[PDB]
């Protein structure tokens, strides 16, 4: 509401230049509206003897005023557009440098539209707020105060008389804003649900063309929508009409005419002192209403800044904590673990106290009923998030005491995303080691079964991997797997849900995985029992609380949840 | 070509409202012109004469009051009518729009067309039409009525007004151009950052985030563009109309003072003429104020017009009675490529499916297999071929009798917000409980309809109870199995997790006691096991034909695919 809620916190530097531009805008507005005072003076000059040169001096003053007003406005807009760019540049730089510290889970949380929305929309809205919304607001604020003071200093009768229509407008507005009490939020809810239904209707177009009886839902929703708006706006008609009528420059003219006629005809005041009201003071009504719009113009920029600062105040990864001597009993492999209880969004804990151990060179299967916090346990190992209690240690060194290079030189993950970078295909096959002597690339691609599909390309190894490259899923999943075979990281996280995408081109992906997992510690996130039923050991779990671990037959004949899971009638 | 053709004809409130608006403008005009003689009594030797003209001005302003009230009421009524008409039009027009017009952002535009025009179209006539047009014409009629009393003054304003109009127009255009230049530059700048954020997971894992960051950082910091010509093209957008008005003020005041100094008119009313010029210069300021609302209305109306101007499909004069029994199909080199460049293309597919069999379309990835189903149904148009189901041509047939032959199962399921009973009944508004019962039993969904809390009435819509994959797919299978249309073309939903879904597909395909022509783009060998004639398709053109067993003797490109599917179903993940 007040001085500091993250918004002035973001806008720390823009105070001194902002008040400078504000006082300059007030000055240039007074320079805009002084010509009417000059006109009043010339009018007085006309009724006592004109002469040759006095009016010419007046006109010279007027043209000088015009020139200096234009010069001042130009100076102001130039200074604003100057002061904006430096702040925009610093903001973008700080935003990037913060973007390259966030935990990986944040990106998967946000998505794809969120990032673009945030960056582009908020930077552009902030620029607009700085360059347009502030000067227009301060001008629309200062102008009525000035004209009111000038109208009071020339006469206190007519201004007090003129105040009436303002009272009328205010009371009518306040009486109006009692009938649309809940109607406003109800209409907002209608709007958002209609947006949802519109999105649904559009995304499901083809079905509509075949079964033409599925548009009745959207049709009746649209009918009810328009009926709601119609029934809403019908009452407020006369009230809005009166609200408008008692502002217009017509009624002001008659009011001023009547008051001035009553004053002058009885010799209560000279007639030349009525010129200010015939001049500016008849548009005063419609001028006052502009204040509301000028102030409301700030809302968008304020919300933008709030959102952006809330984002930028995100917490980064943990500190590279106290380095302690490793190897109590462990090896390069053997990724122990201990009472993790990750949780995330506190209230609800998604995992619970687990304590397992991958052998030096054996496989491990994370079977479990889908949705019961099964993949998150694996992603947490690649420092997608930080544990709140307990310690993982690849070997002996807890992942906290490991730089972002010593970590991703011992842990290589393969997940449900592609993540291709914009470059030549040879670079995407050699992102791990940036300089492969153009034959290791070829052997690591002929071991991932992607040699033919990259040879028969438009330009082969050098076609830029654009968004319209002409590729698919398993055709580039093999590209990323070829990239991963060069890394040679002796710990692998293998999301098994990638072997059955585009079920046409999956034999090659299976061969790639076969010759990718050769004597290195794996951890498979299982989705089918028959493919994993022979790895080394099977771990069952339902939202934490590892139910049972051990080998296949052990899990099979114990009466276990494994036995109640592998009996879907053998399917 | 209709940009914003809202009203049907109605002619009546239209002409009446136009005439009323013109008379309401004349009201303020005569108000000011009748103010003209008033001041001549104040700054004079007789200050008592003013009362008569005060009364006349009171009559003028009460007339103005009545007129504005009635025009505002008619305006809100016309706003209601235009809202109704335009939204009904857009809704009823969306379905016939060409199918391939929906891109990833064109869809967003269309979504905005019918989600953000409620409050910005009802309050349109009473906020943009009447004020702007009432303020444009007013200066002209003021000058006109000023002519017969002071022709030296009248002609000055009558010649000045087009200059001020042009100044307003040019200022608005300059502001718009500056804004477009600015936002385009900003987007071109931030594109690099938008890109660097999406590959944030492949970079860190490839232990190369620091150089990849430093590069874009250096580039962005270095580039400046100096913004200077941008400021120079921005400034006139701000300061042009203020200068025009400020100059017109001096011009008019000077001509009035000059006419006073010679002795044509007299002092007591030259002041009245000055006041009248000041009154005449205000509508220009009002129009200058009504810039941003105008721009936003232009934006929204542009959305709506863009939607209302999309290309359409064409169908004419179809002849159907049943299909007679069950249609046979035919192709001729259909060649559908969406531009000739990037796309399915289908350079030379030509076959013939006899009247009623099962037929699978196997083949390597590359969705010619789905555009074939699209062409068969009706959704797309072959750019140079002729699908001739049974003996006619589908392209030269009527729209009403076009979506009345095929019944499609879709690879990506879709259920609209409502009870699942309504979703399944979204194919036949009749369909007594015998049809619905046999349909709900054929597709294995009676299980879902029996283990439901309230039963057959759950509101699935978005974020269903569980309804993940298999369930929605079985609902879609049942719905497409309801329709009587005598050709069923199935699309194998990508879900190799549900043995129930597999058996549902096999049952719907081979156990229906009806008789229809079946086509199933399948990859699960369990499905293509029953298809008695398969079509292999690579790079458009059909590469192989014949029964299953026969192709396993030829030994070409199908024996390999069969032996590759018999192996990628038991791939164990042992490590040795």
């Amino acid at each position: 509401s007040w001085r500091a809620q993250a918004a002035s916190r973001l806008l720390a530097p823009l105070k001194l230049p902002l008040v400078l531009s504000g006082v300059l805008a007030a000055l240039v507005t007074l320079a805009q509206l002084a010509p009417f005072v000059l006109l009043v003076e010339l009018s007085r000059l006309l009724v006592s003897g004109a002469g040759a040169h006095r009016l010419f001096t007046v006109g010279f003053a007027a043209v000088g005023l015009l020139g200096t007003g234009a010069l001042l406005a130009a100076a102001l807009t130039l200074w604003l557009h100057v002061i904006d760019a430096r702040f925009a540049r610093a903001l973008r730089l700080r935003l990037l440098s913060k973007l390259s510290r966030l935990p990986l889970g944040w990106f998967t949380s946000r998505g794809s539209g969120s990032i673009k929305k945030l960056v582009t929309d908020d930077t552009l809205a902030l620029h607009y707020l700085v360059t347009h919304a502030v000067p227009d607001a301060v001008a629309a604020v200062v102008a009525p105060v000035g004209v009111l003071v000038y109208l009071f200093v020339v006469d206190w009768r007519v201004a007090l008389v003129l105040f009436g229509p303002v009272l009328v407008y205010l009371t009518i507005t306040s009486s109006l804003t009692i009938q649309s009490g809940p109607r406003i939020v109800q209409a907002q809810r209608w709007a958002e649900k209609m947006n949802g239904e519109a999105g649904s209707y559009l995304e499901g177009q083809p079905v509509i063309r075949v079964f033409g009886a599925a548009s009745s839902s959207f049709r009746r929703r649209l009918d009810e929508y328009i009926g709601f708006l119609v029934a809403w706006q019908r009452p407020l008609a006369g009230k809005k009409t009166l609200m408008d009528l008692a502002t217009r420059p017509a009624t002001f003219l008659w009011l001023i005419a009547a008051t001035g006629t009553l004053l002058v005809a009885t010799h209560r005041m000279d007639p030349v002192n009525l010129l200010p009201f015939m001049f500016l003071g008849t548009t005063f009504g419609a001028r006052l209403l502009g204040i509301a719009y000028g102030l409301g113009g700030l809302r968008t920029g304020l919300l933008a800044a709030r959102h952006l600062q809330v984002t930028l105040d995100e917490t980064e990864l943990a500190v590279r904590e106290h380095p302690r001597e490793p190897l109590d009993g462990e090896a390069p492999a053997t990724v122990v673990f201990d009472h993790v209880t990750f949780g995330y969004r506190p209230g609800v804990p998604v995992i619970q106290d687990v304590s397992l151990t991958l052998r030096p060179g054996t496989v491990t299967a994370l079977v479990g009923p889908s949705g019961s916090g099964k993949s998150t346990l694996a992603t947490l190992l690649a420092r997608f998030h930080d544990v709140e209690r307990g310690a993982i240690r690849v070997g002996g060194q807890d992942i906290r005491s490991l730089a972002a290079d010593e970590l991703y030189t011992r842990v290589g993950f393969v997940l449900q995303e592609a993540q291709l970078v914009h470059g030549t295909a040879a670079e995407n096959i050699a992102l791990a080691v940036p300089d492969a002597p153009a034959e290791q690339v070829q052997v690591a691609a002929r071991e991932a079964q992607i040699h033919d599909r990259v040879l028969r390309l438009p330009d082969g190894y050098d076609t830029v991997l654009g968004a319209n490259s002409g590729l698919s899923g398993g055709e580039r999943q093999r590209l990323t797997i070829a990239r991963a075979i060069l890394g040679d990281t002796p710990v692998l996280i293998l999301d098994e849900a990638t072997a059955f995408a585009d079920p046409e081109s999956e034999y090659l992906v299976q061969q790639a995985l076969n010759r990718l997992t050769r004597d290195r510690t794996v951890l498979v996130i299982a989705h089918r029992l028959h493919t994993i039923t022979r790895a080394d050991q099977i771990v069952v779990l339902d939202h934490g609380r590892i139910v049972e671990r051990g080998t296949h037959e052990e899990l099979l004949a114990a009466g276990g949840r494994y036995c109640r899971l592998w009996d879907t009638g053998q399917g | 070509t209709w940009i914003a053709l809202v009203p049907n004809d109605h002619r009546a409130r239209l002409i009446g409202f136009a005439l009323l608006a013109f008379c309401s403008v004349v009201a303020r005009a005569v108000g000011t012109v009748l103010l003209v003689p008033l001041m001549a009594a104040l700054f004079g030797e007789a200050p008592q004469r003013a009362w008569l003209w005060l009364g006349w001005l009171s009559a003028a302003t009460v007339a103005g009051w009545v007129l504005d009230a009635v025009t505002a009421r008619i305006g809100i009524e016309l706003g209601f009518a235009v809202l109704n008409h335009t939204q009904h039009d857009v809704a009823d027009r969306l379905p016939v729009v060409r199918l391939d017009w929906f891109t990833a952002e064109n869809t967003a535009t269309a979504r905005q067309a019918i989600a953000a025009t409620g409050p910005e179209l009802v309050g349109l006539v009473v906020n943009l039409v009447t004020p702007l047009t009432s303020a444009i014409l007013l200066p002209a009629v003021i000058a006109l009525a000023l002519l017969p009393i002071s022709w030296q003054l009248g002609v000055a304003a009558l010649a000045g007004v087009p200059l001020l109009l042009g100044a307003l127009w040019a200022s608005a255009a300059f502001a718009r151009r500056a804004d477009t230049a600015a936002d385009k530059a900003n987007t071109a700048l931030t594109e690099r950052i938008i890109e660097f954020a999406r590959t944030q997971q492949a970079l860190r894992a490839a232990r190369r985030v620091e150089p990849a960051r430093s590069l874009v950082g250096n580039a962005l910091a270095s580039q400046h563009t100096a913004t200077m010509r941008l400021l120079g093209m921005q400034i006139p957008g701000q300061l042009l109309f203020s200068i025009a008005s400020q100059l017109a003020l001096i011009v008019l005041a000077g001509t009035t003072a000059a006419l006073t100094i010679t002795g044509t008119l007299t002092v007591p009313e030259a002041i009245a003429l000055i006041v009248v010029m000041v009154r005449y210069l205000e509508p220009f300021t009002a129009v200058s104020e009504l810039a941003p609302a105008l721009e936003s209305t232009r934006a929204t109306l542009g959305r709506i017009g863009s939607v209302l101007t999309a290309p359409v499909m064409v169908a004419g004069s179809g002849t159907w009675r049943d299909g007679a029994v069950v249609p046979r199909i035919e192709f001729d080199d259909v060649a559908f490529g969406y531009d000739g460049g990037s796309g399915p293309v289908l350079d030379g597919v030509s076959f013939c499916l006899q009247p009623g069999t099962t037929t699978a379309i196997v083949g390597p990835s590359g969705c010619g297999k789905s555009t074939i189903l699209a062409l068969i149904a009706g959704l797309h148009q072959p750019t140079r071929g002729r699908v001739l189901i049974d003996g006619t041509d589908v392209a030269t047939l009527d729209a009403r009798a076009q979506q009345a032959v095929c019944s499609v199962v879709f690879q990506h399921p879709y259920l609209f917000h409502g009870t699942i009973r309504d979703n399944v009944f979204a194919a036949d508004p009749g369909a007594s409980d015998d049809q619905f019962a046999q349909a709900v039993r054929l597709a294995r969904v009676d299980e879902l309809i029996a283990r439901l809390p309230d039963g057959a009435n759950t509101i699935v819509g978005e974020a269903g109870s569980a309804l993940s994959g298999g369930e929605r797919q079985r609902v879609s299978i049942a719905r497409a199995l309801l329709k009587a249309a005598p050709v069923l073309l199935v699309d194998e939903a990508t879900s190799a997790l549900d043995a129930e879904n597999e058996a549902a597909v096999v049952d719907a395909l081979a156990a229906d006691p009806r008789s229809r022509t079946r086509v199933i783009v399948a990859h699960r060998l369990a499905s293509i096991r029953h298809a008695d004639r398969v079509l292999f398709v690579d790079d458009g053109r059909v590469v192989e034909d014949g029964s299953i067993s026969e192709l396993l003797t030829a030994g070409g490109r199908f024996s390999q695919f069969w032996r590759q599917q018999h192996e990628a179903a038991e791939w164990q993940i042992l490590a040795e």
